[PDB]
RNA sequence: GACCACGGGUGACGGGGAAUCAGGGUUCGAUUCCGGAGAGGGAGCCUGAGAAACGGCUACCACAUCCAAGGAAGGCAGCAGGCGCGCAAAUUACCCACUCCCGACCCGGGGAGGUAGUGACGAAAAAUAACAAUACAGGACUCUUUCGAGGCCCUGUAAUUGGAAUGAGUCCACUUUAAAUCCUUUAACGAGGAUCCAUUGGAGGGCAAGUCUGGUGCCAGCAGCCGCGGUAAUUCCAGCUCCAAU
């Protein structure tokens, strides 16, 4: 009954955090997004 | 129809005060009975002791077994049911551990598929349960 | 250096205290705040007086540097300056020395001497030894 | 009993309807035009514009012949003229409500510096200002949001101490010169 | 005394006043301001102009300090600090220099006050990167609208370097300060992935984002409302990318 807690969390593989270049912060990010969205098709 | 005369203001204040005892929000707060009746006693949080670990069935449309904890509050000794918010934190928490209990929402009403359950669990053994879930901290040894 | 110049404002002579209150402005293009010793020397040089009865304090520098504003007193006599001056300001240039005892110790000795009566000196000797 | 202020106030009001797509685009376009850091500065400058707009509304609703109306009215025109969001030839009480938030953004030090040509870009102006290279009235101003009075409009120039105006080398120039001298020797 | 007495409750000291806003208004008021009350409780009192006073005393009630057992000596809802209730609040610091106050009186005292230590608790002002020509994808234009070429500004590329600029922190000095630190300057340092790595929650709506890829398969969970879960889940757990505030 209470033994199935967190079953899915432990079952899925623990994919390591991939290396992503740091994104601009503050003023530079605001200017960048103005110059330029998640078209997954 | 409603009175409009210029020398009836006392009637206006009386009719508004004796009809203010007719709405579920005003009368609930200004009778002093709701605050004496909730196990919190007007508390946004509370330090209680984990007594029992139980599994409660979800509502009719959902077939789920939530992980609630029966906790007795140190302030007045009320036995309440408090579901553990995040996944995997039921195994993170253990019995005989002091925890901090917070709200579910809806101003003291049951939220989601957990019937009769209004309480959430955080600050397990003086470390945040969100911290334990994210791995920021660990239980003291 | 011929770059740092001293100006004054709000000049008024107070013969009641035998001094001359001023507001000292220092203009330096690319240097930091000049030491107070140099401020006293230069101001006394242009006032044709000695840099001994002159006291300066309270120098604040404007944002970005350059301009500093402060207070200056030019006492007529050294004896009058000693009579009319806060003791800490006198100790800045070395004219008075304050007691080295701590306020905590003075309170402790005051309490002990308040407990006794007739001979307050008796507890003073034992406490200091 | 303490000797301090206990006095402050809020400068910006969060919009009642946040995440509105229309206002998000307008604020983003304003940010991309004047080089704003974020939306808070918009919330602030629009608030100051809103406040003197409300003062105009209350001033309008006042009676026709009021010395206090003329005193507060003309005084508000003198300020708006000397900051420069309103023309001097449009001296009228009703014209106050016609002001625009973008017009207020035109009067910033960063925008005025970019318009005068001291910097190649608006963000270049903000970088230089944050780095203390622009001075007005022989005083370095490091606030991009600092408001320049229309009277002191022609008194913006590079500082006499900065490497741009004065020409004194900095950390990078000294290190490069010393490395070259060492290699040559 | 029905124009609401008498009574009770209050998670009530009052008010000058605080949040919010078409307007009318709804709530909160100990707080640092002006008055009242209290110094565990309510009793009492001598001096003093002014006390029914608690950093005065007496007695009683709980608590409890020392005792040589014959007594003595008590009230931190004062400043720190401690214990107990608690989701919920600071250093057993320095000084009378600023503010004023007390005293025979300029010279002494003030946990009143000022300063420092903690302080994402609130209110601001604010760094975390700007440019160049290269190659491509290109955008805005000019001749022609024919294969289309050429010329000025702008966007993107852990692709190319560069020039000058800059603080965050080392840091001799100066300055402020009763004596000290930061803040305001100045010497020498200090950026290339400038790694000197901004974060909290989502990707159905309200309110801005994914019919992206996996694991799981109405179980875990998510989910404020509907609802999302029987194998190819846009809502579950992971990776990438976008959305908001910073």
């Amino acid at each position: 009954s209470l033994a199935r807690a967190g079953k899915v969390r432990g079952q899925t593989p623990k994919v390591a955090k991939q290396e992503k270049k740091k994104k601009k912060t503050g003023r530079a990010k605001r200017r960048m997004q103005y110059n330029r969205p998640n078209a997954n098709s | 129809g409603k009175c409009r005369g210029l020398r009836t203001a006392r009637k206006l204040r009386s009719h508004r005060r004796d009809q203010k005892w007719h709405d579920k929000q005003y009368k609930k707060a200004h009778l002093g009975t709701a605050l004496k009746a909730n196990p919190f006693g007007g508390a946004s949080h509370a330090k209680g002791i984990v007594l029992e670990k139980v599994g409660v069935e979800a509502k009719q449309p959902n077939s789920a077994i939530r992980k609630c904890v029966r906790v007795q509050l140190i302030k007045n000794g009320k036995k309440i049911t408090a579901f553990v918010p995040n996944d995997g934190c039921l195994n993170f928490i253990e019995e005989n551990d002091e925890v901090l209990v917070a709200g579910f929402g809806r101003k003291g009403h049951a939220v989601g598929d957990i019937p009769g359950v209004r309480f959430k669990v955080v600050k397990v053994a003086n470390v945040s349960l969100l911290a334990l879930y994210k791995g920021k901290k660990e239980r003291p040894r | 250096n011929d770059t740092v110049t001293i100006r004054t404002r709000k000049f008024m002579t107070n013969r009641l205290l035998q001094r001359k209150q001023m507001v000292i402005d220092v203009l330096h293009p690319g240097k930091a705040t000049v030491p107070k010793t140099e401020i006293r020397e230069k101001l006394a040089k242009m006032y044709k007086t000695t840099p001994d009865v002159i006291f300066v304090f309270g120098f604040r520098t404007h944002f970005g540097g350059g301009k500093t504003t402060g207070f200056g007193m030019i006492y007529d006599s050294l004896d009058y300056a000693k009579k009319n001056e806060p003791k800490h300001r006198l100790a800045r240039h070395g004219l008075y020395e304050k007691k080295k005892t701590s306020r905590k110790q003075r309170k402790e000795r005051k309490n002990r001497m308040k407990k006794v009566r007739g001979t307050a000196k008796a507890n003073v000797g034992a406490g200091k030894k | 009993p303490v000797a301090r202020s206990w006095v402050c106030r809020k400068t910006y009001v969060t919009p009642r309807r946040p995440f509105e797509k229309s206002r998000l685009d307008q604020e983003l376009k304003l940010i991309g035009e004047y080089g704003l850091r974020n939306k808070r500065e918009v919330w602030r400058v629009k608030f100051t514009l809103a406040k003197i707009r409300k003062a105009a509304r209350e001033l309008l609703t006042l009676d026709e012949k009021d010395p206090r109306r003329l005193f507060e009215g003309n005084a508000l025109l003198r300020r708006l003229v000397r900051i420069g969001v309103l023309d001097e030839g449009k001296m009228k009480l009703d014209y106050i409500l016609g002001l625009k938030i973008e017009d207020f953004l035109e009067r910033r030090l960063q925008t005025q510096v970019f318009k005068l040509g001291l910097a190649k870009s608006i963000h270049h102006a903000r970088v230089l200002i944050r780095q203390r290279h622009i001075r007005v009235r022989k005083q370095v101003v490091n606030i991009p949001s600092f408001i320049v009075r229309l009277d002191s409009q022609k008194h913006i120039d590079f500082s006499l101490r900065s490497p741009y105006g004065g020409g004194r080398p900095g950390r990078v120039k000294r290190k490069n010169a010393k490395k070259g001298q060492g290699g040559a020797g």
